[PDB]
RNA sequence: CCCGGUGGAUGGGCCGGGGGUGUAAGCGCCGCGAGGCGUUGAGCCGACCGGUCCCAAUCGUCCGAGGUCU
RNA sequence: GCCCCAGGCGGUAGGGGAGCGUUCCCGAUGCCGAUGAAGGCCGACCCGCGAGGGCGGCUGGAGGUAAGGGAAGUGCGAAUGCCGGCAUGAGUAACGAUAAAGAGGGUGAGAAUCCCUCUCGCCGUAAGCCCAAGGGUUCCUACGCAAUGGUCGUCAG
RNA sequence: GUGGAGCCUGGGAGUGAGGGCGCGAGCGAUAACGUCCGCGUCCGAGCGCGGGAACAACCGAGACCGCCAGCUAAGGCCCCC
RNA sequence: GCUGGGGCUAGGAGUGAAAAGCUAACCGAGCCCGGAGAUAGCUGGUUCUCCCCGAAAUGACUUUAGGGUCAGCCUCAGGCG
RNA sequence: CGUGAGGGAAAGGUGAAAAGAACCCCGGGAGGGGAGUGAAAUAGAGCCUGAAACCGUGGGCUUACAAGCAGUCACGGCCCC
RNA sequence: AGAUGGUAAGGGCCCACGGUGGAUGCCUCGGCACCCGAGCCGAUGAAGGACGUGGCUACCUGCGAUAAGCCAGGGGG
């Protein structure tokens, strides 16, 4: 190991062109049937503390 | 109308939050509130403040339609960065750019 | 490991007091150069 | 290559994971829900349907065995008193797993309570 | 990538088989005792192989056709 | 005789000639300037061969300074140049011992990180206790969390 | 023979590592993109231009500028071209 | 033997069971200041425009051979023609 | 910073006047939006002007069979005046 | 059979607008140089300092336990 290091700076459309990925997916959410409030599938409403129909959480 | 708050001198990497506030550029109010409220990003909370703020703003000073507002353009310039030595090996030091952020988020009641 | 700077008060004294200066001709001309370059510290300080 | 290995290794070695297991257990049974992070719970489902099933069993062998783990005389007792009685006619399934919407804000883990069965 | 998504056996349980370890504890008896014998191929049992809806894959949301022209 | 005639016009080192611009002196107890100086940004407009100069628009808010001369700390891309910023690497490496943590409760806007309870692991010729040197108020308490603490932090040396 | 010709007198220089090609030689091995000389040229300084595919010195030819004009040089005229 | 404290030996000097080691993290001669803006025939750099002309890389001599003095070749001013 | 002798920084500018932003709202606060002072507040104290590097945000053209010291000439297309 | 423009994850150029930064312009309670004046202080304890002194005092200035000071004269109003 000789120590690798950058052979000449990163151009600025080279380097928004690697970040392209880096896009940030918007979290999606399902209206609770409780309280009709938006929130992640497959968890609990931490507004109502509802899930499957019926209490779990104590809000 | 556009109402508008900023986040002046937020402690936060510029870059970092960028990528949260490019999340919300174009969405409805509400539509940003859950979202930010349910984004594992540590920017997404500055954001949520800038964007409830920007909500009062719009409510009270600008008087807007609450129900219309969306974010119409919102950003985050960078700030001073604070600069701290990072002590490394043999003696030599580093100096990181401990970054903040000012945040701006501009709202217009969309129509139709 | 041990390294060059091993604080000791009694030998900082002795060593570059202002009575170590003032009892040699070299020391005085330190002394006289340290007031005219103005330092607040004319010799460094110490603790009793 | 984990094909068909069973188990998560928790980033941690063999006997702080069994210890995990044991003080996860301890404090289910002392408040029947707790939160966790999620791969805790699921790795934690197995390890507390085998204490609840020799509870079912309830005999003194099965209470050593349960007793080799939870390590408590009064805890035990109560398992064999409170819960032995209430999963008596339940077969497997003693305990449920819910995902929270909110991830832990220090490190943006995401959480879930396990809870015992009704 | 594949699979499943209540119509579900997809995973955890549990059950049954497999497989491993090798006769659990407790008790009884025999021993001064260490121990031994019977209960007892017992008990425990990770993945393995199937069954069982016990527990979980709830409710869901959003994208995505109006077909270019000779 | 300002124009025509003939010829010439690649260019380093280098020699010579001719101009442009910057600071300052005279012009100047002058002139321009709040109707907006300098300065900044912009122009596809005009002058010049160019160095540059006008002129215009917006910013700027208070100095600028002619013709014609003089005098220079006078013109920068380079000097592993100096100072200062901002980049690249890069959201990467790392987050500083593999002694190990988990749960409940409380606090609090905010809790993996703070306080409490319980459970667990580690040291135990110490990773425990006392003194000395050195350190110099870091000690206690109350408050607070901009910064510092390699995360957070409602805690804190 | 009137030429960015010549001479003289002064000021200022830089240069004093050259190289390739041709020819005439030495050395070398009648080897070297070798070395060393003489004559000459080009580059250097003409890595401005056409050709040689590409290429400083090979061939053509000395770039004041502009033109959406024309004639030729070497070299080409089957496509690239 | 190791170690604490109290002190002594220092720069061509000390010390050194001796390696040329150590002498405040680079010791075949410490560091700081000063001489000092040492010297550097060496390396790098040397900043606006336009125009005219336009080299050399040779000889001689050189403690000289990558540097120099003279001459060669450039330019400029004047004179001659 | 250096044991020490000694080395040695950076760092000026609101406004005429603090008239330095009452008070409301969002926010834990910060900060922000109003209001207000002000000739002016992108003069708001991190304060004259405020360049470039750098960073983003909107718009116009353009780009996923494509070859490149990033230019230059022509043509075309689009957009603007 | 065919041709074709088209999409922009992003990127590029340009424009507008911002943030950062502190060049530039202007200014100057500062400094430089030159000339003039003046030119020693100290055992009556100097220069230079430590530490203290304010009602509340971090620091600089002042001063010295009489401690931002005391006395007399002069200036001043
Ligand atoms: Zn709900």
């Amino acid at each position: 190991a000789k120590h690798p290091v950058p052979k000449k700076k990163t151009s600025k459309a080279r380097r928004d062109a690697r970040r392209s990925h880096h896009a940030l997916t918007p979290p999606t959410l399902v209206p609770c049937p409780e309280c009709k409030a938006m929130k992640p599938p497959h968890t609990v409403c931490p507004e109502c503390g509802y899930y499957a129909g019926r209490k779990v959480l104590e809000v | 109308m556009e109402a508008k708050a900023i986040a002046r001198y937020v402690r936060i990497s510029p870059r970092k939050v960028r990528l949260v506030v490019d999340l919300i550029r174009g969405k409805s109010l509400e539509e940003a509130r859950n979202i930010l409220r349910y984004t594992n990003k540590r920017g997404a909370y500055f954001v949520a403040k800038v964007l409830e703020s920007a909500a009062a703003n719009a409510v009270n000073n600008h008087d807007m339609l609450e129900d219309r507002l969306y974010v119409k353009a919102a950003y985050v310039d960078e700030g001073p960065a604070l600069k701290r030595v990072l002590p490394r090996a043999r003696g030599r030091a580093d100096i990181i750019k401990k970054r903040t952020s000012h945040i701006t988020v501009i709202l217009g009641e969309k129509h139709g | 490991m041990k390294r060059t700077w091993q604080p000791n008060r009694r030998k900082r004294a002795k060593t570059h007091g202002f009575r170590a200066r003032m009892r040699t001709p070299g020391g005085r001309k330190v002394l006289k150069r340290r007031r005219q370059k103005g330092r607040w510290r004319l010799t460094p300080a110490v603790r009793k | 290559m984990r094909h068909l290995k069973s188990g998560r290794k928790l980033n941690r070695h063999s006997s702080h994971r069994l210890a995990l297991y044991r003080n996860q257990a301890k404090s289910l049974l002392t408040h029947g829900r707790i939160t966790t992070t999620v791969p805790k719970a699921k790795e934690l489902r197995g390890f507390v349907d085998h204490l609840i099933h020799l509870a079912k069993r309830g005999d003194l062998h099965a209470r050593r065995l349960v007793l080799r783990d939870l390590q408590d005389v009064k805890l035990v007792r109560k398992l064999f008193d409170e819960i032995a009685p209430r999963y008596r006619d339940r077969q497997g399934g003693y305990t449920r797993v819910l995902k929270l919407a909110e991830r832990r804000r220090g490190d943006g883990a995401p959480l879930a309570l396990v809870e015992l069965v009704e």
